[PDB]
């Protein structure tokens, strides 16, 4: 029940909620469910500059709680520290949804066929090349051709 | 490579997937062209007829 | 000496027989199996595999006793290798020790030893292929074995057994990934260790991490590879968090989802039954009372004996709290009935509305209560039985005055009957009208209910439940 | 079935149903209905 602690308005009490949070997320993971509306407080204060990081709780709560496209969407505003981490399996399940988001995105501005193009976010399209640099520098061949054909 | 058949594979599952269709809606059809032809043996020989004996 | 001494050599050559070809045949026949179709799974040796531990975990197990050494455990577990087809070198080889037991002195290498024993699998250089048959390996020898419960030194033993067995885990999350189909074989076979991981911390303290590390493989079987496995996990959930507090009850609907599709069997039966007595602490019956019944009659075939008639017990609990309930003796098992005996005369008392008698019962058979932690109804279920008292009389009776059954019911006064009676009208209970003078109760017969309303409306629901069986028997049709 | 914890923690019979509902309730009963014979 340390849900109430976030009804101050005082910075330095959020940082030792979310410190508690993060280690025991894994068990605590059905204690998050309840605190989505407390976490946009924060997710929506200008003041708070954590909203990065808090972008990555509120995706949690909803992969916890069956939504996964609206993950995705808080995936985008996450900054550079949701980008930044390839460690065990949260890497790869977020690229097969915004991979999957750039292919049929691409396959719908070649579509246009020019002029009149959609809103292409900078980091979604940024981490094709970017972990496309990962396999030049892996010197494997047979996949590098592979991406070229993906992203059409 | 491994990408390659991974856009390979789909292919025939998704075309075994538009075979699902292709049977469900040809059997549906002859379920009912053999109910029609439940009509037929049927209607044969309708009217008149002649009485036999059985041996 | 002669006599014993020569009976001792023919016995062990039945485990030479039926336990070597348990995994000889399974093992070497799941081989191909696991290899391909691997459809589904099935893998149908996996299945026959709870044909073999269950039946193992009466007799033999892989002991025993039977009167040899226990040397099955390390025969098997060493030289795997594997390779092509020379494998059959090494059930040949698992026949050549078979000679071992019985020409030189047995000696024993469980125990102590088991721990390299366990690495060398990996130490074979290399396993090569399957993790289920070395997971067996790991528990089959060392599972069964959890069953002597001597708790002294080896209890660590079936912990390195949970760890060797979760360095299967390393190699059950790392390896494969696409088209895996051990995992589902595995789902079998990680439910069972993560039972025997429940188990063994029973007897030592409940798993305080292990509740955030059952979240762990909990969590990351969604989405990638997830057949009957978070169900398994989620049994592990609700059953522990279920006897231990708290806030577990309402943690259900954030999971769900159910999770489909129910396997395998009885095993989702007996979860109705977890969750029942969850809502049963919601106070919520009628719910409560359908996933009751429901938990009785989709959970086959038993015997033996009484693990199906304890579950049953406490099953009908939610029965005493509806306030419509029979005798209970015609559920009840020779086996059972000994067990239920200060429980069954509880029920007798519900169907009468005596209090002396109702306290009595309480007195004397409430330490058979302390078991079960049933208390939490005990204090309620007094307005329970009074409702059926009611029930009773006014189901018998057009009108019904407050003076004839306030000493009747043994209310004892006209006030707090006017408080049942008001509270029994904002339950919707009794349609009985009241004036108020002394005052009385006038009540009317309540009709109109007919034939055209209640039967054709109920016939929706129940048409709507047998053409979904139709679906279920096309389903079912269909995988042949 | 047997996993989990599910292992760790005419007839005569079939009249006793309704025979109990007879010891709780009215006895049997012969003497008291027997006796209510002269009572009015």
């Amino acid at each position: 029940g340390i849900i109430s602690l976030l009804d101050e308005d005082e910075p330095q009490l959020k940082e030792f909620a979310l410190h508690k949070l993060n280690a025991v997320v894994n068990d605590f993971w059905a204690e998050i469910s309840e605190s989505v509306d407390k976490i946009e407080v924060l997710y929506e204060d200008e003041g708070f500059r954590s909203r990065q990081f808090a972008a990555l709780v509120a995706s949690k709560v909803f992969y916890h709680l069956g939504a996964f496209e609206e993950s995705l969407n808080y995936a985008l505003g996450a900054g550079d520290l949701f980008n930044v981490n390839d460690n065990s399996e949260y890497v790869e399940t977020i690229i097969a949804k915004c991979i999957d988001h750039y292919t049929k995105q691409c396959v719908e501005n070649a579509d246009l066929p020019e002029g009149e193009k959609k809103p292409i976010d900078q980091r979604l399209e940024g981490i094709v090349n970017k972990m496309f640099q990962r396999c030049l520098d892996d010197h494997k061949y047979k996949q590098a051709i592979g991406i070229a054909l993906e992203t059409r | 490579d491994l990408y390659s058949r991974y856009k390979k594979l789909q292919q025939e599952l998704e075309f075994l997937e538009v075979q699902e269709e292709y049977i469900k809606d040809e059997q549906k059809n002859l379920k009912k062209e053999f109910l029609h032809a439940q009509e037929e043996v049927k209607r044969i020989q309708s009217i008149p007829l002649v009485i036999g004996q059985f041996l | 000496p002669p006599g014993g001494g020569e009976q001792e050599p023919p016995p062990p050559p039945a485990p030479q027989d039926v336990e070597m070809k348990e995994e000889a045949a399974t093992g070497g026949g799941s081989t191909g199996e696991a290899d391909g179709k691997t459809a589904a799974a099935a893998a149908e040796h996996s299945q026959r595999e709870l044909d073999t531990v269950t039946l193992e975990d009466i007799k033999e197990h892989v002991k025993q006793l039977e009167k040899a050494v226990s040397g099955k455990e390390p025969r098997f577990v060493l030289r795997a290798l594997r390779m092509l087809p020379s494998t059959s070198r090494r059930l040949n080889h698992y026949v050549l020790y078979k000679a071992v037991q019985g020409f030189f002195t047995s000696n024993n290498a469980t125990r102590d030893f088991l721990l390299p024993f366990l690495e060398e699998p990996m130490d074979t250089e290399a396993d090569l292929q399957f993790r289920p048959r070395t997971g067996k390996a790991a528990s089959t020898p060392l599972l069964p074995e959890v069953e002597a419960y001597l708790q002294l030194l080896v209890v660590i033993f079936m912990m390195n057994s949970k760890r060797y067995k979760e360095a299967q885990k390393i190699s059950d999350d790392l390896m494969q990934k696409i088209s895996t189909q051990n995992r589902r074989a595995l789902d079998l076979v990680a439910a069972k260790c993560y039972y025997y991981h429940a188990r063994v911390y029973e007897f030592l303290d409940k798993l305080d991490v292990v509740r955030s590390f059952l979240h762990a493989r909990l969590r990351t079987a969604t989405l990638r590879h997830d057949a009957d496995g978070q169900a398994t996990l989620l049994n592990l959930l609700l059953r522990n968090y279920l006897h231990y507090s708290l806030y577990d009850q309402a943690e259900k609907l954030v999971s769900k989802s159910v999770f489909p599709e129910q396997a395998n069997n009885n095993e989702w039966a007996r979860y109705l039954y977890y969750t029942g007595r969850i809502k049963a602490i919601q106070l919520e019956y009628s719910e409560a009372r359908r996933t009751m019944t429901n938990a009785l009659r989709k959970a086959p075939q038993h015997t033996a004996v009484g693990f199906k008639q304890t579950v049953h017990k406490l099953l009908i609990v939610v029965e005493l709290l509806l306030g419509e309930i029979p005798d209970r003796l015609q559920f009840r098992q020779p086996s059972l009935k000994r067990s239920l005996m200060p429980y069954f005369l509880l029920t007798q008392a519900v169907r009468t509305g005596n209090l002396a008698k109702f306290n009595q019962v309480l007195d004397q058979f409430g330490e058979k209560f302390q078991a079960d932690g049933t208390y939490t109804l005990i204090i309620r279920l007094r307005h329970n039985v009074i409702k059926t008292g009611v029930r009773m009389i006014s189901l018998s009776y057009s009108r019904i005055s407050l003076a004839d059954i306030a000493q009747k019911l043994q209310l004892d006064s006209p006030e707090d009957a006017e408080f049942i009676v008001a509270k029994a009208i904002r339950d919707g209970v009794i349609e009985a009208s009241i004036n108020h003078e002394k005052g009385y109760v006038q009540s009317k017969e309540m009709i109109d209910i007919y034939s055209t309303r209640e039967p054709q409306l109920a016939f929706h629901q129940r048409i709507s439940f047998c053409l979904d069986i139709h679906n279920m028997s096309v389903k079912a049709m269909r995988f042949p | 079935m047997s996993e989990k914890k599910q292992p760790v923690d005419e007839d005569n019979w079939d009249d006793d149903n309704v025979e109990d509902d007879f010891s709780n309730q009215l006895r049997a009963e012969l003497e008291k209905h027997g006796y209510k014979m002269e009572t009015s």
